[PDB]
């Protein structure tokens, strides 16, 4: 990734904005955020790990849009 | 005429009632000019998506507004997608399929941003607009 | 001074008292919402309200490539290409629909037309949709892009070579060749800028539309 | 209120936690064996563990130290400095 | 064509006959053969020899921007006229070795 | 305006719209009383030896003042039942699809830019 604690952090602070859901269904929210983080991870090259931290990051704003 | 009003709390009570499978709803911001609340909501057969998409219109209908506009289910004839649109809330019905092709959630919360997009690439024509083999 | 070419009227047997209500009407309208001076060149970001949502918000920023209409029905065109895709929107300016326009870059082009742009290589019609307003000093000329633009293979959507469309500002001698000039040119029609019954000057009537004007504020 | 810190109940509460963990059972799981090579848990596994202890004991834990944090035996004499234990 | 064409591909020629040519003698080659400036890509000189032939025709391409005329010569077409360019005189006498 | 033997554009992530091929899809049949096919209209396509149903989505005619107007043709593919065969639609639709008479829902869901 471009940091190693940036990914850990992230992982992290998503998961706490997961205690705060009110309407979705957290067992699944938990579930969907994990396999995600899995899957697509553990192969990457030095470029494309720019581009998926920062779609994370995006996630985390909830800007454009935020699950509740 | 006069107590509950349809808004979000009411809507997912209501639907969890007949055992929705997963329950997402999604904030949708005023610069994306569709809806206030997106919400998914998987669910367990074909018949089974019926029988809340049905609920849903039916309930809605008695705490309807009179001069709130009526509401069209849609896809019927379909297997595993059904959708129903209110004023300001948006819902879909999906077998867990449908759920793991359309991704829904992901092309809402991040916009431009998500995977699907990044695969395809847009196409430009050649300059002098010559073509080679 | 400038005045805003709706105001100006078509030749026309219409009696004057239609365009004197016609006239209160849009000055009306200009008081809640104000009109900015623009040009066919100019960028424009127009704000409106979108009626198949419940009254959220819509801006759309693009070039300006024509102006036309007289009275209330008086409109605009905008263009611009996002993501990869031409995108044309016609505006009516007295429409309440419409929140407000700003002039986000007023300037003027060769001609007083640009539907040509679309033959035009796609990067000349393609503006930012995120740009900063960048303004100038308010007792300045009005300034001229003197921008010529490269084109896309022959087969146009209008026949732009031929002299009735007096193209200043498009680069001719880099698609068309000698022959096909001189081909065009048989289409010229010289008498027609000394036709002196065909003119038509607004001197006096665009004067009592500022008598009105300088009258409503 | 002030719950008695006593080494031995920490590493008690320490393990209870270890084995309410789907990934890790009973069996293969110890006092000394680390997460990440003995009990063979991914990086982002271990973010879970820690949450674990976060809310447990109701004291934040920091990014910053949270990442060297890999074993049992740290974590009980990390939460040590909470409250000073002796014995 | 002393030994089978099915050898060589046809296109594969046309590079070595570029080096040979520019080896040798380049200015008149430009000269016979239509070049707009001196260069050592085959695609330009396929370009080149297509468009003084006129066997290319226009072809649309629909894109978000509109509708474009890409013109799509006969790239087999222009494959071959090469063996008679080089065995007619008009070339000039190069030897390829 | 699309009518029969007008050439369509398919603006979808689908398989066989995105597909090199020798032909442009080519519109069989418009699904109207009269011929003539506007926005939100469905039309036959004959694309890669098959016919499929599509849904027009933007046109170079120009419509009603505020409704914005395309340079290309632009169509997506969808199922007899209605599901849209791709996933995502890059290109920006008309927000004017919603209001409108039909099974629209949908492709509103999967696209991205309205305009
Ligand atoms: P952990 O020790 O299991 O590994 C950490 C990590 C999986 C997050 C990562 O740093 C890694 O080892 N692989 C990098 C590939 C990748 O996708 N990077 C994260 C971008 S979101
Ligand atoms: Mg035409």
């Amino acid at each position: 990734p471009w940091s190693r604690e940036a990914v850990l952090s992230l992982y992290r602070a998503l998961l706490r904005q997961g205690r705060q859901l009110r309407y979705t269904d957290r067992d699944f929210y938990f579930a969907s955020i994990r396999r995600e983080f899995r899957k697509n991870q553990k192969l990457e090259d030095a470029e494309a790990r720019e581009r998926q931290l920062e779609k994370g990051l995006v996630f985390l704003n909830g800007k454009l849009g935020r699950i509740i | 005429h006069t107590g509950p009003k349809f808004d979000i709390d009411m809507m997912v009570s209501l639907l969890r009632q007949e055992n929705a499978r997963d329950i997402c709803v999604i904030q949708v911001p005023p610069e994306m000019r569709y809806t206030d609340y997106f919400v998914i909501v998987s669910g367990t057969s074909t018949r089974h998506l019926h029988a809340m998409a049905f609920y849903v219109v039916k309930m809605y209908k008695h705490l309807k507004c009179k001069r709130d506009p009526h509401v069209k289910i849609e896809g019927k004839d379909t297997d595993d997608w059904l959708c129903v649109d209110f004023g300001s809330m948006v819902i879909h019905l999906m077998l867990p399929e449908t759920r793991e092709i359309y991704e829904l959630e992901k092309l809402w919360t991040l916009r431009s941003y998500d995977d699907q997009l990044a695969q395809i690439a847009p196409e430009t024509v050649p300059e002098d607009f010559i073509l080679g083999i | 001074r400038f005045l805003s070419p709706e105001f100006i009227p078509r030749r026309g047997r219409t009696d004057p008292l239609k365009f004197q209500i016609e006239r209160k009407d849009m000055l009306e309208r200009r008081k809640v919402l104000h009109i900015p001076e623009f040009y066919v060149g100019s960028i424009l970001r127009v704000t409106t309200a979108d009626p198949y949502a419940s009254g959220k918000i819509s801006q759309f920023l693009g070039i300006c490539i024509q102006r036309s209409g007289r009275g209330l029905g008086a409109t605009f065109i905008l263009r611009n290409v996002i993501e990869g895709q031409g995108v044309e929107i016609c505006f009516e300016l007295y429409n309440p629909r419409v929140q407000e326009i700003q002039v986000v870059k007023l300037e003027k082009r060769l001609d007083d037309s640009l539907l040509y742009l679309r033959d035009a290589l796609p990067e000349y019609s393609t503006f930012d949709v995120n740009m900063k307003p960048v303004v100038q000093e308010p007792n300045q000329k009005v300034p001229v892009n003197e921008l010529k633009v490269k084109m896309k293979p022959k087969p146009w959507s209008k026949r732009w070579e031929r002299p009735n469309f007096n193209i200043k500002g498009i680069r001719f001698d880099l698609c068309l060749t000698e022959q096909q000039m001189k081909e065009a040119q048989k289409w010229n029609q010289p008498w027609l800028e000394f036709d002196m019954m065909r003119e038509y000057d607004t001197s006096k009537i665009e004067a009592a539309i500022w008598k009105e004007i300088e009258a409503s504020k | 209120d002030m719950p008695p810190l006593t080494l031995e109940g920490i590493q008690d509460r320490v393990l209870y936690v270890l084995k309410l963990y789907d990934k890790i059972d009973p069996e293969k799981l110890s006092v000394n064996s680390h997460f990440m090579k003995d009990l063979g848990l991914d990086s982002l596994d271990q973010v879970e563990i820690i949450m674990a202890m976060e809310d447990e004991f109701g004291f934040e834990i920091p990014d910053i130290d949270a990442e060297k944090l890999m074993c049992p035996q740290e974590i009980v004499d990390y939460i040590a400095d909470k409250k000073d234990v002796y014995e | 064509g002393t030994v089978l064409d099915h050898l060589v591909g046809e296109e594969t020629m046309a590079d070595y006959l570029l080096y040979t040519l520019n080896k040798h003698q380049r200015f008149g080659y430009v000269q016979h053969y239509g070049l707009g400036s001196a260069c050592d890509n085959v695609e330009r000189v396929l370009k080149s020899v297509a468009v003084k032939l006129g066997k290319t025709q226009k072809v649309k391409v629909l894109t978000g921007t509109g509708n474009v005329n890409i013109i799509q010569p006969n790239y087999p077409a222009a494959a071959r006229d090469f063996l008679q360019t080089f065995r007619r005189g008009l070339l000039g006498s190069v030897m390829l070795d | 305006a699309i009518q029969k033997m007008t050439r369509v554009r398919v603006v979808d992530n689908s398989a066989l719209g995105n597909s090199p091929y020798h032909r442009a899809p080519r519109c069989i049949h418009v699904y109207k009383k009269n011929g003539v096919g506007k926005v939100g209209d469905q039309i036959l396509l004959a694309i890669k030896g098959q016919k499929k149903k599509a849904l027009i989505v933007g046109h170079c005619m120009p419509g009603p003042r505020m409704t914005p107007r395309f340079d290309s043709n632009n169509v997506v593919l969808i199922e007899d039942n209605g599901n849209p065969v791709g996933t995502r639609i890059k290109t920006p639709i008309p927000t004017s699809l919603r209001k409108r008479e039909g099974e629209y829902s949908k492709v509103l869901a999967i696209a991205q830019n309205f305009v």
